[PDB]
């Protein structure tokens, strides 16, 4: 149940609820926590990071 | 470049 996704840029973490990003990076999404924010893992880390900084990625075959 | 940041969850 776990959504993949993309950083398509940069997100630099300012508190220590926030996960950072690198553009590029593949994360994974448990749920939506606000208007703007998604709850995920990277690396098995868990934080928060902005909505419209990643993009959705599709099902592998 | 990036997009405007949002604000921290309420």
């Amino acid at each position: 149940e776990m959504r993949p996704a993309r950083a398509k840029f940069d997100f630099k973490a300012q508190t220590l609820k926030e996960l950072p990003l690198q553009k590029g990076d593949i994360v994974y999404i448990y749920k939506q926590i606000d208007q703007n924010w998604y709850e995920g893992e990277h690396h098995g880390r868990v934080g928060i990071f902005p909505r419209t900084y990643i993009e959705l990625l599709p099902p592998a075959e | 470049v990036p997009p405007p940041r949002p604000p921290p969850p309420e």
